[PDB]
């Protein structure tokens, strides 16, 4: 079933900002923006957590692409393997989300890796969720493409445990 | 190992 980080870290507010430090050449900037927005939105739809993009300064979730040693002591590994990683909620590096640009990032396709689905997963971690054993969970540790994505009940119950259900 | 700690 659903899991958290051992110390159950969570955000203390409902309004969270993000910033994209760098883009991937693999996709149009537009496409990337909306990929990340949609990824955040799938968590917004079942919690009171609200995600706002900024273009400057320190955000809660600083997003970048990078490969191998990219300056945080947890290197990436080239093509395949680790797709991306995210830090559990917190100050500084906490919450931040990095993506392996040795991968080919795509949208709506069985080739490459859907930036939408991987962001949505990585951001899940950035919220405090650990992996699920459920094969049809977004928080499964193994990639799967699906043309029509939904949140599994397992993903919804874990996140609602931490931050509660949508008020709207 | 995609969910890190700190
Ligand atoms: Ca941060
Ligand atoms: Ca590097
Ligand atoms: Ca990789
Ligand atoms: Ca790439
Ligand atoms: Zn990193
Ligand atoms: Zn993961």
């Amino acid at each position: 079933m659903y899991n958290f980080f051992p110390r159950k870290p969570k955000w203390d507010k409902n309004q969270i900002t993000y910033r994209i430090i760098g883009y991937t050449p693999d996709l149009a900037p537009e496409t990337v923006d909306d990929a990340f927005a949609r990824a955040f939105q799938v968590w917004s739809d079942v919690t009171p957590l609200r995600f706002s993009r900024i273009y400057d300064g320190e955000a809660d979730i600083m997003i970048n692409f990078g490969r191998w040693e990219h300056g945080d002591g947890y290197p990436f590994d080239g093509k395949d393997g680790l797709l991306a990683h995210a830090f559990a909620p917190g100050t500084g590096v906490g919450g931040d989300s990095h993506f392996d640009d040795d991968e080919l990032w795509t949208l709506g396709k069985g080739v490459g890796y859907s930036l939408f689905l991987v962001a949505a997963h990585a951001f899940g971690h950035a919220m405090g969720l650990e992996h699920s054993q459920d094969p049809g969970a977004l928080m499964a540790p193994i990639y799967t493409y699906t043309k029509n994505f939904r949140l599994s009940q397992d993903d919804i119950k874990g996140i609602q445990e931490l931050y509660g259900a949508s008020p709207d | 190992n995609d969910a890190l700690i700190x």
